[PDB]
């Protein structure tokens, strides 16, 4: 992976090529939008790191990704992949949420399609014709 | 939560689904206009109606959210454009009958033909055939009757339909708490809560009429000068102090005097600046021209073209059975994908129109940071002005020297520079009183200040004073010759052509102030000026 003209990110948080004699390593594999890539970093007060995957801020390994529009985007439409954009409370690091709960920002119960009742998961909507920062990147977070 | 974040959460699902469903429709709009097929027009109206119905749902669900509740400047203007009632404020069948009139007006104005008085087998539509007569023919009386023909065969058929049209649109406009449907037009430019650049609806009338008094001297320069040239081409047909005959104005209605260059050229033997003889010299293609445009954009500091532009566009005509409409239009579909349908040939005008439509793609790249409803122009006049900056600046021969088409040692005397710029003055200065008269007539008719038996009388008398055009055949009220024009008959506001032409030269001199061009303003190019890139880009990333 270090000697690879195939991955686009390579963000480790060169010496780690031989520094690795550590304990167990976690590999986080997922697919993002090409403009969402900024929010895959520590901090990042935005929709991806607040609601989809929050990252730790002090110790971290590596973050790598690469263009997968030919695989993970469909010309007639990849509406399969979703992402959280509404949640009462931002994520902490290592936290994972699968709750498909109808969002009501006022803390009240919510039965859609009534007022202020939305679904927390927008489809990606990736075609082969979309813009650059709008494709599916297979992200490997280490 | 506060209603502000409820208004944001309403737009949050909107700005990702209306991003989707507009790009659904605009893809289907693209693939029919580039592959003309009955299945593609089926799915274009399938996706276009599902887009409008999804727009129908989210407009009415925003009608539950009052605009006088939120102090956030962004979602105020978002919900304001959402919860406009529009045609929903009349009755259920009255606005449908009103749109049945728009169905029947637009049908027989596109179908309506004129037929020759000696050969009724030879019949002509608006384009081609009749506008070929009204822009190229030399006969006085053949152009005279054909001018009368387009105002008689479809002007009379538009008139009782235009009677019923202007009443129900005014009842539509007054039910949305406006003065008239001229005031519903004037409600477009109004902004509330933005200091310095506020704009009343009365501001639009008075600002157009103010700076038109700056236009009027140079127009009356052009008015008196083309009367002398047309007397020399039409001896004793045109009065020496009387106004221009309306069948001799180079076009169908009087908007452009550009086709008078055959009859109003001072020095017809001086050459014209044409560089297409050098385009084929180095064997250029459309891939050279759009890349040379892209190089001309990046020469001033603008970013390059997207990868998705080169993947998804279509800048040649696709030959056989895959049919494509060849009007050069910039197609902003969504999801960061920008494309242009243009049948680009090896042409100096296709060279300039390439910069024009990709100049709209420049503005598409810069509102892209904004959300979907601020992914627009601010008013209706900022799009075409942005596209025409690159048309004017890259048409100057100093750019044509640097590209290698025109030789760098070639001379540009002011005898050939005035004649080309007077040809452009027939276009730009010719359309400003025509537009000024056009809405001002429309203002008073929808207000009710012009009676129905004085519609056609005030129409042609305003051409006598504003446009300086006496009608050669008098028109009573059986005509609807303003509706003879395509904008009035089919629900267009025409004031945007005025304000764009104002703003594009407010922007050009401000660009030429940023370009620091040493010579004249009509010889000004923005080449290699990084301040001209920053000043242009800056006021382009704001959007609405």
């Amino acid at each position: 992976l270090y000697n690879s003209t195939f991955f686009s990110t390579f963000k480790c948080y060169a010496t780690k090529l031989n520094d690795l004699c550590f304990s167990n390593v976690y590999a986080d594999s997922f697919v993002v939008k090409g403009d969402d890539v900024r929010q895959i970093a520590p901090g990042q007060t935005g929709v991806i790191a607040d609601y989809n995957y929050k990252l730790p801020d002090d110790f971290m390994g590596c973050v790598l990704a690469w263009n997968t529009r030919n695989i993970d985007a469909t010309s007639t439409g990849n509406y399969n992949y979703k992402y959280r954009y509404l949640r009462h409370g931002k994520l902490r690091p290592f936290e994972r949420d699968i709750s498909n709960v109808p969002f009501s920002p006022d803390g009240k119960p919510c039965t859609p399609p009534a007022l202020n009742c939305y679904w927390p998961l927008n489809d990606y909507g990736f075609y082969t014709t979309t813009g650059i920062g709008y494709q599916p990147y297979r992200v490997v977070v280490l | 939560s506060t209603i502000e974040e409820q208004a944001k959460t309403f737009l949050d699902k909107f700005n990702h689904e209306a991003e989707d469903l507009f790009y659904q429709s605009s893809l289907a709009s693209w693939n029919y206009n580039t592959n003309i097929t009955e299945e593609n027009v089926q799915n274009m109206n399938n996706a276009g109606d599902k887009w409008s119905a999804f727009l129908k749902e989210q407009s009415t669900l925003a009608q539950m959210y009052p605009l006088q509740e939120i102090q956030n400047l962004t979602v105020k203007l978002q919900l304001q454009a959402l919860q406009q009632n529009g045609s929903s404020v009349l009755s259920e069948d009255k606005s449908k009958r009103l749109n049945t009139i728009l169905n029947t007006m637009s049908t027989i104005y596109s179908t309506g033909k004129v037929c020759n008085p000696d050969n009724p087998q030879e019949c002509l539509l608006l384009e081609p055939g009749l506008n070929e007569i009204m822009a190229n023919s030399l006969d006085y009386n053949e152009r005279l009757w054909a001018w009368e023909s387009w105002r008689s065969e479809v002007g009379k058929q538009l008139r009782p339909l235009y009677e019923e049209y202007v009443v129900l649109k005014n009842e539509m406009a007054r039910a949305n708490h406006y003065e008239d449907y001229g005031d519903y037009w004037r409600g477009d430019y109004e902004v509330n809560g933005v200091d310095g650049y506020d704009y009343s609806r009365g501001q639009l009338i008075e600002d157009v009429e103010h700076t038109f008094e700056e236009i009027k001297p140079l127009y009356e320069h052009l008015h008196a000068y083309v009367r002398a040239k047309l007397m020399n081409a039409y001896p004793s047909y045109i009065s020496p102090i009387g106004c221009l005959p309306a069948h001799l104005l180079g076009d169908m209605w009087g908007r452009f005097w550009t086709n008078l260059y055959s009859l109003t050229v001072p020095f017809g033997q001086k050459p014209n600046i044409d560089v297409t003889d050098a385009m084929v010299d180095q064997a250029w293609d459309a891939q050279r021209i759009f890349k040379e445009a892209e190089k001309f954009f990046v020469s001033v500091g603008l970013p390059n073209m997207t990868q998705g532009f080169w993947e998804n566009s279509m800048l040649t005509d696709p030959g056989n059975v895959q049919k494509a409409v060849c009007h050069p239009t910039a197609w902003d579909l969504g999801k960061g994908d920008f494309r242009i349908l243009m049948c680009t040939k090896v042409t100096m005008d296709d060279f300039l129109t390439a910069h024009h439509e990709m100049g709209h793609i420049q503005y598409d790249m810069a509102y892209a940071a904004q959300p979907f409803l601020l992914r627009n122009g601010a008013n209706e006049g900022f799009h075409e002005a942005v596209g025409e900056i690159m048309s004017l600046s890259a048409a100057t021969p100093k750019h044509l020297k640097s590209i290698g088409l025109l030789s760098p040692d070639f001379q540009e005397d002011n005898e050939t520079e005035i004649n080309f710029l007077l040809k452009q003055a027939l276009t730009i200065v010719g359309t400003l009183p025509f537009t000024y008269m056009l809405e001002k007539w429309r203002w008073m008719v929808f207000k009710g200040e012009i009676p129905k038996d004085q519609w056609m009388k005030k129409w042609w008398e305003m051409k006598r004073e504003i446009v300086g055009v006496v009608e050669p055949v008098p028109h009573d009220e059986t005509y609807c010759d303003p509706a003879s024009l395509f904008h009035v008959s089919n629900d267009y506001s025409f004031i945007r052509y005025y304000t764009r032409t104002l703003y594009q030269f407010q922007f050009q001199e401000a660009l030429c102030q940023a370009a620091k061009h040493e010579g004249p303003l009509h010889k000004c190019d923005i080449s290699n000026s990084t301040e001209a890139g920053q000043k242009l880009f800056n006021m382009l990333r704001l959007g609405k």
